[PDB]
C-alpha cells in the first residue's frame, strides 16, 4: 500500500515540473518581431502564494528520501521471506523423519 | 468404472498416463486373484466329497 | 544503429522487462 | 546494392566458407546417427535372446 | 494412489503459473490502448498545422506587379510543406504496425483463456470423481 | 513498382524454400527397407494423425501465388514502355523549341 | 491417446510464445513514444522560424 | 516391418508450415497398422492353443 | 452392453452442455465489452463438419 501511494504522488510531481519546463522553453523561445507581443495589464503583480526556494528544495529531497527508505524495507522483507520458508521446511522434514524412526521401533 | 469414467476429459488431455497403465495392471491383478481363489474353492469341495 | 541517444525521456509506464537500460537497481542474481 | 557499389569483400568469402564448412558438419552428424542406431538394434537383439533363455 | 497424487500436484502448478501470466498480459494490453489514442491525437494536430501553413502560403500571389518576390519566406514555406508530408507518411506506417500488434495479442488472449477453461474442467472432474470413493481402507463398497 | 516487385519475390522465395525441405525429407525417408536400420518402437499418438491441409486446397494456394507474380510482372513491363516513350517525346519537343 | 512428452512440449511452447509477444509490444512502445516528442519539437522550431522571417 | 512402417509415419509427422496434407498414404498406412495388429493377436492365440 | 450404452449417452451430454455454455457466453453478446477486437481473416475456412 505504501509503495503504491508514494509512486502516484511522485508521478504528480513529475508531470507538474515537465509542464513548467514547457512554459519556460517557450519563454526563452520567443523574442521581438513576434505576433504575440503587446502591453499586458499590470503584470508587475507578485503572486499570492509565491513559493520560495527552500520549499522547492525540501519538497524535492524529502520524498525521495522516503522512497529510498521504503526500498531498504523491501529488501529486508524479501530476505525475511526466504528465511521463514527455510525454517518451516526444516521443522517439517526433521519432525517427520523422527516420527518414522519411532514408528519402526514400535513395530 | 474409474478407468472408463476418466475418458470424459476433452481437448489435449486424454493422454496415456502411468495412472492408466497402473490401473489396467490393477484390473489384471484383481482378475488373477479371482480365478485362483475360485479354483481352490473347487479343490476343497472335491476333498469334501 | 548504435549511436548517441539522450537517455532522458524515460518513463515508459510499465517496463518490467529485461530492458530499461543504464541504472535500474534491479537484482543481479536470482533464485535457483 | 546498386551499380558500382556491389563489391567483392572479405565478408563474402567468410560467408561462403561458413556455408561449405556447414555442409561438412551436416554430413558427419548424420554418420554418427547411423552408428548409434546400429548399436541400439544389436542391444535389443541380445535382450530378446536373454529373455528366451530365462 | 501415490501416482494419482503427483498428477494432481503438477496440474495445480500449471493452474497457478498460467493465471499469473494471464494477469500481466492483460495489463500490457490495457497500456497499449493508451499509446494508440496518443498517436491519433498527434495525427490530428499535425494535420491542423498543415492547414495553417498552406493558408499562409496561399494569398501572397495576389500582390501587384513588382513587389511580388520569390522570398525566403516562400523557400521555407515549401520546405515545411514537403517535410510535414513525409512526417505524416512515417506516422501512418507506425499506426499500421500498432494494429498488427493488437491482432497478435488478441490471438494470445483467446488461446490462454480457452486453455484455462479446459484445465479447470480436468482438475474438477478428477477430484470429485476419484477422491469420492477412493478414501481409506479397501473393504467397503461406495454404494 | 520496385517495392511491390521485391515483396512478391521474397514471398515466393519463402514458399519455395519450404517445398525444398519437405521434398528432401521424404527422399531421405523413402530409402528405408524392412531389413535395414532406422527401425524402432514409437508409440501411437494423435500428433501422428493430425490433419492440416488437403491436396486441392494446397494446389490452389500455389496457383494463386503464381498468378499474382505473373500479373505484377505484366504491370512492370507496361510501365517501362510508357516511361520510355515519355522520355523520347520530351527530348524531341525541347529540341524543336530551341531550333 | 496423447503423450506426456508432447503435453510437456505443448505447455512450454505456449508460455514462450506469450513472452515473445509481450517483449515485442514493449519495445514498440519505447520508440513510438520517442518519435512523438521529437517530431513535435521540430515542428515548433520551424513555425517560429517562419513567423520571425515574415515579421 | 511394423517398426519400419511406424517410423515412416513418425518421420511424416515432421513437416513444416504448409505440408501436412491428409492423403491416401496416411490412410493406407493407418489401415496397415490396424491389419498387422489384428494379425498379431490372432497368431498369439493360435500359439497358446498349440 | 448396458454399460456401453450409458457411457455413450454420458459422453454426448457432456459435449452438449459444453457447447451450451459456449453459446450462452455467446448470446451474452450485448454491446460495449472489452473482449471485442480486431483479428480480421475468418472468411476462408473449411472448418466445421
Amino acid at each position: 500500500c505504501l509503495l503504491q501511494e508514494i509512486r502516484q504522488q511522485l508521478n504528480s510531481d513529475h508531470r507538474d515540473k515537465m509542464e513548467t519546463l514547457e512554459i519556460d522553453r517557450g519563454c526563452l523561445s520567443l523574442n521581438l518581431t513576434s505576433p504575440n507581443i503587446s502591453l499586458k495589464v499590470n503584470p508587475t503583480r507578485i503572486p499570492k502564494d509565491s513559493t520560495t526556494l527552500q520549499q522547492w528544495d525540501e519538497f524535492t529531497r524529502f520524498n525521495k528520501n522516503r522512497a529510498e527508505a521504503e526500498m531498504k524495507a523491501s529488501i529486508e522483507l524479501r530476505e525475511a521471506i526466504a528465511l521463514a520458508i527455510a525454517q518451516t521446511n526444516n521443522e517439517l522434514d526433521a519432525q517427520r523423519v523422527a516420527t518414522e524412526f519411532t514408528f519402526r521401533k514400535r513395530l | 468404472e474409474c478407468l472408463f469414467h476418466r475418458e470424459k476429459r476433452m481437448g489435449i488431455d486424454l493422454v496415456h498416463d502411468e495412472a492408466e497403465k497402473e490401473l489396467l495392471a490393477e484390473v489384471d491383478t484383481i482378475l488373477c486373484c479371482q480365478e485362483r481363489m475360485r479354483q481352490h474353492l473347487d479343490k476343497a469341495n472335491a476333498q469334501l466329497a | 544503429f548504435g549511436a548517441k541517444l539522450p537517455w532522458r525521456s524515460d518513463y515508459v509506464p510499465l517496463l518490467s522487462l529485461p530492458q530499461r537500460p543504464r541504472f535500474t537497481a534491479q537484482d543481479f542474481r536470482q533464485r535457483g | 546494392r546498386s551499380n558500382v557499389e556491389l563489391c567483392r569483400d572479405q565478408t563474402q568469402y567468410g560467408l561462403i566458407d561458413e556455408v561449405h564448412q556447414l555442409e561438412a558438419t551436416i554430413n558427419t552428424m548424420k554418420q554418427k546417427l547411423a552408428q548409434t542406431q546400429n548399436a541400439l538394434d544389436a542391444l535389443f537383439k541380445h535382450l530378446a535372446r536373454i529373455q528366451a533363455d530365462i | 494412489n501415490l501416482a494419482f497424487t503427483n498428477r494432481i500436484a503438477e496440474t495445480v502448478d500449471a493452474k497457478n503459473k498460467i493465471h499469473t501470466h494471464l494477469t500481466k498480459t492483460l495489463q500490457e494490453i490495457f497500456q497499449i490502448e493508451m499509446t494508440i489514442e496518443s498517436i491519433k491525437k498527434a495525427i490530428k494536430e499535425k494535420s491542423a498545422f498543415l492547414k495553417v501553413a498552406q493558408t499562409r502560403l496561399d494569398e501572397r500571389t495576389r500582390r501587384p506587379n513588382v513587389e511580388l518576390c520569390r522570398d525566403m519566406a516562400q523557400l521555407r514555406l515549401v520546405n515545411e510543406v514537403y517535410e510535414v508530408d513525409e512526417t505524416i507518411q512515417t506516422l501512418q506506417q507506425r499506426l499500421r504496425d500498432s494494429e498488427d500488434t493488437l491482432q497478435s495479442l488478441a490471438h494470445t488472449k483467446a488461446t490462454l483463456e480457452h486453455d484455462l477453461a479446459v484445465k479447470a474442467n480436468t482438475l474438477y472432474i478428477d477430484q470429485e470423481k476419484c477422491m469420492s470413493m477412493r478414501n481409506s481402507y479397501p473393504s467397503t463398497l461406495r454404494l | 513498382q520496385i517495392r511491390l516487385n521485391r515483396e512478391h519475390k521474397e514471398s515466393c522465395e519463402m514458399n519455395w524454400s519450404d517445398k525444398v525441405e519437405v521434398y528432401n525429407i521424404d527422399d531421405t525417408c523413402s530409402r528405408y527397407t524392412n531389413e535395414s536400420t532406422q527401425v524402432q518402437f514409437y508409440p501411437h499418438s494423435s500428433k501422428f494423425e493430425e490433419s492440416a491441409s488437403t491436396p486441392e486446397t494446397w494446389a490452389k494456394f500455389n496457383h494463386d501465388n503464381l498468378l499474382r507474380a505473373e500479373r505484377e510482372r505484366l504491370a512492370s513491363v507496361n510501365l517501362r514502355k510508357l516511361i520510355d516513350c515519355i522520355l523520347r517525346d520530351t527530348a524531341e519537343d525541347l529540341r524543336l523549341q530551341c531550333d | 491417446r496423447y503423450t506426456p512428452d508432447d503435453w510437456y512440449r505443448s505447455n512450454l511452447v505456449s508460455f514462450q510464445e506469450s513472452n515473445s509477444s509481450r517483449h515485442n509490444s514493449e519495445r514498440l512502445r519505447v520508440d513510438t513514444s520517442r518519435l512523438i516528442q521529437d517530431k513535435y519539437q521540430q515542428i515548433r522550431k520551424t513555425q517560429a522560424h517562419s513567423t520571425q522571417n515574415l515579421g | 516391418p511394423l517398426r519400419v512402417a511406424q517410423t515412416r509415419l513418425y518421420q511424416r509427422s515432421h513437416r513444416p508450415n504448409v505440408e501436412l496434407c491428409r492423403d491416401n498414404a496416411q490412410f493406407r498406412l493407418l489401415s496397415e497398422v490396424e491389419e498387422l495388429n489384428m494379425s498379431l493377436r490372432a497368431l498369439k492365440e493360435k500359439l497358446q492353443d498349440a | 452392453s448396458d454399460r456401453s450404452a450409458q457411457h455413450e449417452l454420458e459422453k454426448d451430454l457432456s459435449d452438449k452442455q459444453a457447447a451450451l455454455r459456449i453459446d450462452d457466453k455467446c448470446q451474452h453478446l450485448r454491446n460495449t465489452s472489452e473482449g471485442v477486437s480486431y483479428f480480421r481473416g475468418v472468411e476462408r475456412v473449411d472448418a466445421t463438419v
